[PDB]
């Protein structure tokens, strides 16, 4: 099952505030009308993460938990773990014994993401529709992510990053965990030269993809909107 | 003769300097990096995060106990007044005459098989003697390294395979550190640490010991914020930065708005007033 | 036209001018204070030049 | 010996001699173990710490 990905993936490229300037960042994001694979919940098999993952998901009742990077996802190869255990936000970074099957049981019931470890190093702990995006660049991870109001609506909306971690980690294939007793959609993002336009408020509310078609590389030569 | 003439340039001078650092009172632990007393095999160096600290690397540097410390894209004596998101500590022990492999742009057996520093290194690299430490008598086969691979190496890449290697023929890929204390210096072992800093606009974590002073505002200022220095007025201002921006930037990408790093409240930087000055006079 | 034109010439002009203020030709930065505060002036010499 | 250069840092360049970065002359140095080490320590020489 495939899907197209209207006006999504579109990320603060840089930490640095910017108003009301047309400004052209070369980066890795996910091309506009790309073409989005989606899995549906009524299936959670081991997709690439070869250049960064635009993970969409649209759920009603979290349900859709945690994250699963691995290399060969056994014990000796290095799997990070980004487990949102709905109390408090989990990431770990450790070399595990994978259930092929992992998932969470709930009033909590189970917990059966995994097996075992060996060694690691690190751990930290803390109607609608939820973008995230997750990228590694010479074994810096950084994730974006977005929290809209929606009962794809081709609806432009800024993404801003929220942690990095230096996980040193060679990562070309993941996972997404589920708990069972939830439709997501993946991407894959390019180096394509988005040319973004911040408004006052200094946040990215349009962008025009250089790419895209003739329309849209005349756009981004001019550094205009209209042409 | 008689007419209006561009002479000179009016600027205003600075009153006073600001600097304004995080208040962190975290000496980071540089001295189980120095004094950790094993490090890995080159292959598998070290890696160890420095944030959230003060760090003085004065005191680090005229220790003089370092045979060789040499600096790229920052200098010793500067980078005491210098603030950093992160700090990468690499350490390993090497070869004797292969410390000055430790480079970009170099190559052999470590840097292209074991560790290669990018072109645009912005870090600092150390080494120093350890006959007392890392030569036994008989032979200490402890440190190990790679020998045979298929391709080079990136910046900063770890690679711990023991696969055995194929030439065409099979050799183990690793070979390892037969040391005695009675060698020649050529021969002698390094203990090797470089420091790669992560130059970010992200909150700055790791600083360098610098007394933050009062803020002032709507004075020209010479001010320096997280290392980032300066001069004009900064005023109360109203951009909206997002909780993760810091430093907001103007057309010029010169900065034109900071969020101090104490009271997390943004600040207008306007240049200080200037403008020409001509000088009218009548023929003398 | 031809009175617009010329403004948005000279507008025009100005801007790539301004713009010009962020390239490293080559240096390390484009900031002047940036290697100011960065290196020593044996070597900050190199990319001031 | 190598710090004796402009733009070199250390004990000695930072704390005995420096020379400008526009030096325009010519350093030399040569071994003396034969003349300025002796037998149990010869502690004439001193610098600034
Ligand atoms: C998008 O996926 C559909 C499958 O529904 C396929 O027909 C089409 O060729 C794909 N287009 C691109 C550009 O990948
Ligand atoms: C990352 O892992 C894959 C195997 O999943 C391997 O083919 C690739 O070479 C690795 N990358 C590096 C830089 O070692
Ligand atoms: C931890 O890593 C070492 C390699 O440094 C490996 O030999 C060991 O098996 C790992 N730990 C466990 C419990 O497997
Ligand atoms: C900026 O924010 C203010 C209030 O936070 C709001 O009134 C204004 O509409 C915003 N600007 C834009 C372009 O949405
Ligand atoms: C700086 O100190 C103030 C108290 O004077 C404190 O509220 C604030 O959290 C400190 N900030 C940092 C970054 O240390
Ligand atoms: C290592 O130990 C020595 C004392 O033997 C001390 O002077 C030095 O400061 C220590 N290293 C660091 C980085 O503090």
């Amino acid at each position: 099952a495939y899907t197209n990905s209207f006006t999504r993936g579109v990320y603060y490229p840089d930490k640095v505030f910017r108003s009301s300037v047309l400004h052209s960042t070369q980066d890795l994001f996910l091309p506009f009308f790309s073409n989005v694979t989606w899995f549906h919940a009524i299936d959670n098999p081991v997709l690439p993460f070869n250049d960064g993952v635009y993970f969409a998901s649209t759920e009603k009742s979290n349900i859709i938990r945690g994250w699963i990077f691995g290399t060969t996802l056994d014990s000796k190869t290095q799997s990070l773990l980004i487990v949102n255990n709905a109390t408090n936000v989990v990431i770990k970074v450790c070399e595990f014994q994978f259930c092929n099957d992992p998932f969470l049981g709930v009033m909590e019931s189970e917990f059966r993401v995994y097996s075992s470890a060996n060694n690691c190093t690190f751990e930290y702990v803390s109607k609608n529709l939820r973008e995230f995006v997750f990228k590694n660049i010479d074994g810096y991870f950084k994730i974006y992510s977005k929290h809209t109001p929606i009962n794809l609506p081709q609806g432009f909306s800024a993404l801003e990053p929220l942690v990095d971690l230096p996980i040193g980690i060679n990562i070309t294939r993941f996972q997404t965990l589920l708990a069972l007793h939830a439709a997501y959609y993946v991407g894959y993002l390019q180096p394509r030269t988005f040319l973004l336009k911040y408004n006052e408020n200094g946040t990215i509310t349009d962008a025009v993809d250089c790419a895209l078609d003739p329309l849209s590389e005349t756009k981004c030569t001019l550094k205009s909107f209209t042409v | 003769e008689k007419g209006i003439y561009q002479t000179s340039n009016f600027r205003v001078q600075p009153t006073e300097s600001i600097v304004r650092f995080p208040n962190i009172t975290n000496l980071c632990p540089f001295g189980e990096v120095f004094n950790a007393t094993r490090f890995a095999s080159v292959y598998a160096w070290n890696r160890k995060r420095i944030s959230n600290c003060v760090a003085d690397y004065s005191v680090l540097y005229n220790s003089a106990s370092f045979s060789t410390f040499k600096c790229y894209g920052v200098s010793p004596t500067k980078l005491n007044d210098l603030c950093f998101t992160n700090v990468y500590a690499d350490s390993f022990v090497i070869r004797g005459d292969e410390v000055r492999q430790i480079a970009p742009g170099q190559t052999g057996k470590i840097a292209d098989y074991n560790y290669k520093l990018p072109d645009d290194f912005t870090g600092c690299v150390i080494a120093w003697n350890s006959n007392n430490l890392d030569s036994k008598v008989g032979g200490n086969y402890n440190y190990l390294y790679r020998l045979f691979r298929k391709s080079n190496l990136k910046p900063f890449e770890r690679d711990i395979s023991t696969e055995i290697y194929q030439a065409g023929n099979c050799y183990f890929p690793l070979q390892s550190y037969g040391f005695q204390p009675t060698n020649g210096v050529g021969y002698q072992p390094y203990r090797v640490v470089v420091l790669s800093f992560e130059l970010l606009h992200a909150p700055a974590t790791v600083c360098g010991p610098k007394k933050s002073t009062n803020l002032v505002k709507n004075k020209c200022v010479n001010f320096n914020f997280n290392g980032l220095t300066g001069t004009g007025v900064l005023t109360e201002s109203n951009k909206k930065f997002l909780p993760f921006q810091q430093f907001g930037r103007d057309i010029a990408d010169t900065t034109d708005a900071v969020r101090d790093p104490q009271t997390l409240e943004i600040l207008d930087i306007t240049p200080c007033s200037f403008g020409g000055v001509s000088v009218i006079t009548p023929g003398t | 036209g031809k009175l617009q034109d010329v403004v948005n010439q000279n507008a025009q002009a100005l801007n790539t001018l301004v713009k010009q203020l962020s390239s490293n030709f080559g240096a390390i930065s484009s900031v002047l204070n940036d290697i100011l505060s960065r290196l020593d002036p044996p070597e900050a010499e190199v990319q001031i030049d």
